[PDB]
RNA sequence: GCGCUGCUGCAGUUGAAACGCCCGUAGUUGGCCCCCCGCCGCCACGAGGAAACGGGAGCGCUCCAGGCAGGCCCGUUGGACCCGCCGCGUGGGACCGCGCAGCGGGCGCGGCGCGCCGCGGCAGCCCCGAGGAGAGCGGGCGGGGGCACCGGUACCGGCCGGGGACGGGUGAAACAGGAUGAUCCCGCCGAGACCGCCGGCCGCGCAGGCGCCUGCCAAGACCGCCUCUGUCAAUCAAGGGCGAAGGCCGGGGGCUAGAAGGCGAUCAGACACCACCGUAUUCCCGGCCGUAAACGGUGCCGCCCCGCGGCCGGCGCGCGCGUCCCGCCGGCCGCCCAGGGAAACCGGGAGGCUCCGGGCUCUGGGGGGAGUAUGGCCGCAAGGCUGAAACUUGAAGGCAUUG
């Protein structure tokens, strides 16, 4: 019923990225419209062209806009 | 936190299996190559350079694109610093502790931390002296640390 | 720090078998582990296994079918004369009829019976039965 | 042999704890080993409360209470029946 | 684990055994040298000496004698076991003295006695107690 | 005998035995990966070099302990062969650890050098990035540390006023206080200690230990990350630093309690327990000492491991948006299936061990004499580290059962 060679893709998402059968990032890129791609876990300030200032709110984990 | 403490966490980064660039990549290695110079010309450490590239320019890994790491590029362009960054930051922390201690000399935790930092510095400096990355004559001393910090920085 | 990958692998395998499981994971993927497992498979103790690549010490999966009772390593590799094997056989294995002692030689990884046939010796890796 | 897993105290993730004094003998005891009970009671006991209320003048006057914390050592708690010596199986029960 | 087990660690093992093997009371008593000097018999099977005085939960007094070893000039007490052998020993008679079963230690209920008398004037005590021979020459 | 010297192959919670803790040199030990080259170890074979002894082929000294003989028509009758090597040679080349400094051609002599020539001949010249380590960014978290500042009652002492006879203390009393107005009530003044109820199977720190307000200075583990380096690591004689309370040296300060001392009771006695007075000390600065049941009486690093539950910090997911429930990391705890053990008990190991080998360090070998003597080092001293023997003795100890 269950085999470790082909883990359920959803059951594996609940585990730690290093104890997985293959180690992989937990981060990604996404698109935002003020057309610009931004890192999911941004920590440094980010600026956008028409913008006059920063639009990121750094946090412990995922950023906010 | 293992070598000079008792804790043992495991906070690290796991890079992807595939070495290829993104399918939205629009930079030839040249564009990144000169960008490094501009940040280097402003006295920026390699780690901050990587963070800047990853955040603003959306480049997760430089090696996947140029085929080489940042410090190798800097050395090939003759801009790499004489002291590796980690040792330099170690020495900065040692200097700050020493100054705080000269200000007041009743704090003992500070002395304990200073002992640990000096031990780490000596180990790393010995390792770097081997591998011929530093001159054999290089030596770390408490009383003239700030001079070697500023002159070589 | 981690040192003997083979010992940890064997201990994990024995613990898993003790509660009668069917599949195990072993972080290291050294060549010596691979030859040890190949000998076990050929003799009929563990059947199948696969190696899972990741660029960072690949992982390996193995299947169990009972049978195996014990398996260990000898941490400092001694030197075994071709003519001095019966003493180790008697000291380590339960009976002279069954059991396999692994030796690494200049001719490759083999069992004590094979080396006794070729009248050569070497270094000892481990054992199982 | 060992009689209790807790060694007779509640000491976790520390080396030293502040000390207090027993209220009846004035012995010094660690704060995690002393026996504590919180009590709430009336200043005037219950038999004369009605007389106190009748003699009082304010309307709706509420009887004030007393809020105290009593701390006793092991020897004095036993001698005054604050705790009982229990059986081997009953030492593991932790309800009031 | 606890002990060293590396392939290049024989020196430490030899040193450790050399140091730790001195903890045994028997090994100490045999290889240290103190007992040999302190033993009035100096490692001999038995000694020849000269008697100089007769003395003697169980409440039975045991008969013994004070002796001085010819080659040593120190004093000890040796106990004459076999019945009726007190009369067979006379003051200032050459004797041969051996040891009890337990080397060094006292044997039985006798306090402060660690030897035996086996010959007087050159005749075995056993050969005389059974009347095989006679001490008419002394 | 003896697995009571333990390499094979001991023990270290309670029987004897884990240094108080950290750093750290010699020393020991070190993840994974390159298919064939050289070197070290390693294995096999071989040479060479004394016999006797030992093993061993054959021979009926009447057997034997022995000896190398002996029969007729004897291998050329026989006395074969092996065994005292850290060295020498050949091969193997898995395991064990080192190889920084381009190559190919022509001048160029048979070769090898030292140089000059096209780069015009080469894919010319970087494994990866360890649930190893270090550095970096962001986030909050905490009785973590040091410096200055600072509030509050309470003990004590003094004073203004009131009032009029006992007060204190004990199991019961008696010493000390009171018409010089005590005890009691109120207010004010002074100094020095301390930081409560909240306060906890909460938390922080290498340990010892850590709790008033305000502000300042540096530090730290964890979590999150497709940020950087590339083995930089583990453990440790010698050496260095920290280290409760008490104690010591030199200066300050002087309210509480209180060794020594004194006094009253109790007692057969009581120079002790109880009552009262009270010096050093307890507080601050600078410096010595370097010991504790300094205890989880359990060394550090590392892997696997039944299930349930609580709390702390950070992150993420889902929804009906509640400080909800479903997970991840790290930490502090409780119960417990197997398993283990002399058992009590452990089970986030004291498991995976007579089926008896992951790495490093330290300690112990029946009880006393004895942590004594004699030396050495450290210390102002008190004392600390190191550390015997003679002699004596048959039991001393651990966990548990019934009385
Ligand atoms: C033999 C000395 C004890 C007897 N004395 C005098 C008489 C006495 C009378 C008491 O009331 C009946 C009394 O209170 C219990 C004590 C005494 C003393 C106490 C002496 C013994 C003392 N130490 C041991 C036991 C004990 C127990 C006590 O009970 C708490 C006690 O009272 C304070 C005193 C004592
Ligand atoms: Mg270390
Ligand atoms: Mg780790
Ligand atoms: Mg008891
Ligand atoms: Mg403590
Ligand atoms: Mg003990
Ligand atoms: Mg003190
Ligand atoms: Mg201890
Ligand atoms: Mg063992
Ligand atoms: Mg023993
Ligand atoms: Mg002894
Ligand atoms: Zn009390």
């Amino acid at each position: 019923n269950v085999d470790l060679l082909y883990p359920d893709p959803v059951e594996e998402q609940r585990k730690h990225k290093l104890k997985r059968l293959v180690q992989g990032p937990n981060s990604y890129f996404l698109e935002i419209k003020c057309i610009v791609v931004v890192y999911s876990h941004a920590n440094t300030p980010v600026f956008c062209p028409g913008c006059t200032s920063q639009i990121s709110i750094p946090t412990g984990g995922k950023c906010a806009f | 936190g293992r070598m000079h403490s008792k804790g043992k966490g495991i906070s690290r980064s796991a890079i992807p299996y595939t070495r290829a660039p993104a399918p939205w990549n629009k930079y030839t290695p040249e564009d990144v190559c000169e960008q490094i110079c501009k940040l280097a010309k402003k006295g920026t450490p390699p780690s901050r350079i990587g963070l800047i590239l990853r955040d603003q320019f959306a480049i997760g890994q430089v090696k996947n694109v140029t085929g080489s790491k940042i410090v190798r590029i800097l050395k090939a362009k003759g801009l790499a610093p004489e002291i590796p960054e980690d040792l330099y930051c170690m020495i900065k922390k040692a200097v700050a502790i020493r100054k705080h201690l000269e200000r007041s000399r009743r704090d003992k935790d500070s002395k304990f931390r200073l002992i640990l930092v000096e031990s780490r510095i000596h180990r790393l400096a010995r390792y770097y002296r081997q591998a011929r990355r530093l001159p054999p004559t290089f030596r770390y001393k408490s009383d003239q640390a700030a001079a070697l910090l500023a002159t070589y920085a | 720090v981690r040192i003997n990958v083979l010992r940890d692998a064997l201990k994990s395998i024995c613990n898993a078998q003790r509660i009668g499981k069917k599949q195990v994971i072993v972080r290291p993927s050294s060549k010596v582990i691979i030859e040890f497992l190949q000998l076990m498979q050929k003799n009929g103790y563990i059947s199948d296994f696969a190696v899972v690549d990741n660029h960072r010490s690949n992982r390996i999966v193995v299947n169990l079918i009972g049978r195996l009772n014990k398996a260990g390593v000898i941490s400092p590799r001694f030197d075994i004369p071709a003519n001095d094997i019966e003493k180790w056989v008697v000291n380590l294995l339960p009976s002279r009829l069954f059991g396999h002692i692994i030796l690494t030689t200049s001719q490759g990884i083999m069992d004590h019976i094979e080396a006794q046939h070729r009248q050569i010796g070497g270094k000892v890796i481990g054992y199982f039965y | 042999p060992v009689k209790r897993r807790n060694n007779g105290r509640s000491k976790y993730n520390c080396g030293h704890t502040n000390i207090v004094r027993c209220q009846n003998c004035h012995r010094c005891v660690p704060k995690d080993k002393v026996i504590k009970r919180f009590t709430i009671r009336n200043i005037v006991d219950n038999t004369i409360a009605d007389d106190v209320l009748n003699a009082c003048v304010i309307q709706g006057f509420a009887i004030p209470k007393l809020y105290n914390k009593v701390q006793y050592c092991v020897s004095c708690s036993i001698h005054n029946h604050i705790v009982r010596v229990r059986s081997r199986e009953d030492r593991k029960i932790r309800t009031p | 684990m606890s002990k060293t087990s590396g392939l290049y660690t024989a020196r430490k093992l030899r040193t450790v055994r050399r140091v730790n093997r001195w903890a045994d009371k028997k090994y100490r008593k045999a290889h240290l040298g103190t007992w040999l000097k302190a033993n009035p018999l100096e490692g001999a099977c038995m000694a020849r000496g000269i008697v100089t005085q007769k003395i003697g939960p169980n409440s039975a007094v045991r008969k013994a004698v004070r002796v001085q070893l010819t080659k040593n000039s120190k004093k000890i007490t040796a106990f004459v076991p076999r019945d009726g052998s007190i009369t067979y020993i006379d003051n200032n008679d050459e004797v041969l003295v051996a040891g009890f079963g337990r080397a060094g230690r006292a044997v039985g209920d006798i306090p402060g006695c660690r030897f035996k008398v086996i010959k007087v004037a050159g005749i075995g005590l056993l050969a005389l107690f059974l009347r095989k021979r006679e001490k008419r020459a002394r």
